[PDB]
């Protein structure tokens, strides 16, 4: 969950 | 032979895809599918270094990826992709940013912004917003056609430059 959003779902 | 780990992001759309092809099979496709995340190996020499470039094309995906999960891990430099006809693609790049810093866990990854679809006229991100902002990051800007291959080279050469230079430091 890294955003910001941005590539979605970053975890 | 030297291993480089690219990744291109940016917005559904802006031709992430496109300019990846048109640099491993120097093909221009009207049409690839933008569900589809995967990984290319380039070999091209440059500054007399054989290099390989392993390039991850970015799209949207919610279930784990390992391949994904490698290049956030050993990912190296990244190209943050808008269009220039597209200025909701422009406004997503502080955040693609904002995020690759968080995933490096770093201020300093090298990075290269490009403006795709350079060959289209009714241009709506002026050039002069986006070399500003790549002045803001202290990074270089690239304007590309994955249509007309016009950059492309440039934008993934000036990527390894980064890497390199950002190893020296
Ligand atoms: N005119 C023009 N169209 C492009 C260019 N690059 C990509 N496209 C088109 O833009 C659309 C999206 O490209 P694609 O590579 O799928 O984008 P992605 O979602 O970022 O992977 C497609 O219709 C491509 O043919 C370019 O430089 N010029
Ligand atoms: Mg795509």
């Amino acid at each position: 969950a890294i955003g910001g959003f941005g590539f979605l779902f970053l975890d | 032979s030297t291993e480089y780990k690219l990744v291109v992001v940016g917005a559904d759309g802006v031709g992430k895809s496109a300019l990846t092809i048109q640099l491993i099979q120097n093909h221009f496709v009207d049409e690839y599918d933008p569900t589809i995340e995967d990984s290319y190996r380039k070999q091209v020499v440059i500054d007399g270094e054989t290099c390989l470039l392993d390039i991850l094309d970015t799209a949207g995906q919610e279930e784990y990826s390992a391949m994904r999960d490698q290049y956030m891990r050993t990912g190296e430099g990244f190209l943050c992709v808008f269009a220039i006809n597209n200025t909701k693609s422009f406004e997503d790049i502080h955040h693609y940013r904002e995020q690759i810093k968080r995933v490096k866990d770093s201020e300093d990854v090298p990075m290269v912004l490009v403006g795709n679809k350079c060959d289209l006229p009714s241009r709506t991100v002026d050039t002069k917003q986006a070399q500003d902002l790549a002045r803001s990051y202290g990074i270089p800007f690239i304007e590309t056609s994955a249509k007309t291959r016009q950059g492309v080279d440039d934008a993934f050469y000036t990527l390894v430059r980064e890497i390199r230079k950002h190893k020296e430091k």
